[PDB]
This record gives C-alpha cells, sequence and structure tokens, in this order.
C-alpha cells in the first residue's frame, strides 16, 4: 500500500592505510602467527530466544 | 597528633596487614573512605 | 619500536596503554 | 621514514560486483576483493553505497 | 475538601534490559563469576524449568 | 496528490576552517608534521600554486 523498493547499484568502498613499508612489512608477519590472533567481543553476549 | 590531622600520611596511622587487598580485589566496595586522608600544606 | 611514533620533547614514543574490556 | 609511506598508494578502494541479483526479498553481492601487497584494513569502514 | 478517595502508587520504566550478574555478589564482575562460573559446574550438566 | 520530483541535497557547514595537515599519511601527529619537516620539505625553496 503505497510503497516500492528498488535499488539500481552496489558498490565497495573501505578506507586504507597508506602504509609505512619499513614496519608493515614486519606488521603483516606480526599478525601471521597462531600466538598473535585478535578476539572480539560483544558488551552483551546474550543468546536469544522467542 | 595522634588523631593523623597533625601526621604525616594517610596510610601508616593504621595496620599494614590490612592495606594488601585495596587495588586488585578492592572492586566489591570502593574504599578509600572509611579512614579519612590528610594532606601536607606548606606554612 | 622505539622509532615509529612522533614524540614529545626529543623522546619518540612515552606513555603505554591499556583498554577496557566490554562486559562489566 | 616510519609510519608514513614515502610512496604512492591508495586509501578509498572502488569495485563493483560481477553480478548482481534481484530477488523477492534478498539482494546478493558477491566480489573479489584483494589489499595491496603491504596495505592494512580495520573492517569498520567497508560498506556498500546502494 | 475531600472526597475520601485514595491515590495509587506506582513506578514505571522502557528501554531497559534489567541485567543479573550471576554472582553471588553481583557487583562489578561481567565475565569471571562467582556462581556460574565455578569449576563444579564444569564437571556436570542440569537442567532449568522455571 | 501524488506529483513527480528530484531532489536537491546540499550540505551546510560554517565557522570552521578547512583544514589539511603537512604529512605523507595526511594525519597531524604533534605540532610538527611528518612532511613539515622531512627529505624534500626541510631546507630548500620551493613556491606554492593553486
Amino acid at each position: 500500500d503505497g510503497a516500492s523498493i528498488k535499488f539500481d547499484s552496489i558498490c565497495l568502498y573501505a578506507t586504507f592505510f597508506p602504509m609505512a613499508h619499513n614496519t608493515a612489512s614486519t606488521l603483516e608477519a606480526m599478525l601471521r602467527n597462531d600466538t598473535n590472533d585478535q578476539s572480539f567481543n560483544d558488551y552483551l553476549s546474550a543468546a536469544n530466544m522467542l | 597528633s595522634y588523631m593523623h590531622i597533625s601526621g604525616q600520611d594517610a596510610s601508616e596511622y593504621l595496620s599494614p596487614g590490612l592495606v594488601q587487598f585495596a587495588r586488585a580485589t578492592e572492586t566489591y566496595f570502593s574504599l578509600n573512605n572509611k579512614f579519612r586522608n590528610p594532606t601536607v600544606a606548606p606554612t | 619500536f622505539a622509532s615509529l611514533a612522533p614524540r614529545h620533547g626529543s623522546r619518540p614514543f612515552m606513555g603505554n596503554w591499556q583498554d577496557i574490556g566490554t562486559s562489566n | 621514514h616510519d609510519v608514513t609511506t614515502d610512496r604512492s598508494q591508495r586509501l578509498t578502494l572502488r569495485f563493483i560486483p560481477v553480478d548482481r541479483e534481484d530477488t523477492a526479498y534478498s539482494y546478493k553481492a558477491r566480489f573479489t576483493l584483494a589489499v595491496g601487497d603491504n596495505r592494512v584494513l580495520d573492517m569498520a569502514s567497508t560498506y556498500f553505497d546502494i | 475538601t475531600a472526597v475520601d478517595s485514595i491515590t495509587q502508587k506506582k513506578f514505571l520504566c522502557d528501554r531497559t534490559l534489567w541485567r543479573i550478574p550471576f554472582s553471588s555478589n553481583f557487583m562489578s564482575m561481567g565475565a569471571l563469576t562467582d556462581l556460574g562460573q565455578n569449576l563444579l559446574y564444569a564437571n556436570s550438566a542440569h537442567a532449568l524449568d522455571m
């Protein structure tokens, strides 16, 4: 009743860093470990049941 | 002077054994309150 | 690295950091 | 020269999906994303400009 | 004048999930709880009927 | 009363200066930024056009 939706195109954009080679070549390998692996969690890690 | 108002420092007129658990396992009560802290001033 | 940041007063980088976890 | 790349890179990267599909409720977008040979990106930017 | 009528005391709360941290001392715990984090509850499983 | 239109979107932005930093990163870290006193912009003479 009234409304109709039609999007035309999807476009990717992202904010990269103009990375300094002097450190980034080490920093890329620094992340490349079993040890250095970064974990994320919510403030409220809640399980929902309806 | 023995009332900690002509003294030098706050944590030094009580017992040193009670001092330990005051900044690692204190989150159960924010306690820098029950015995008042005096401060030094130039005269 | 000590060279990596711009620091105040002729010192590269100065005070170390700590970020809090979500639950609480 | 640390934390500054004296060399040409890019900050914002644009590329449109090769196959887009319009259907009843969903609207798929599949594409090949490739980060530069010595670049990083924290995934809080990566969006869709619809 | 008085119509002898009585006032109805109440309270209203909206837009707030009411949290219970599982600890015996609920305050400032979050993750590593007192009661529902004990190594005792890692051994076996128990059902919850409310 | 259904009529047809094409919108005009425009930004308002007053009372702040258009500030841009002077580094290869292009981010003001401290007072003197990377390119402010680098290898290329240090002692030599150069003349800004627009």
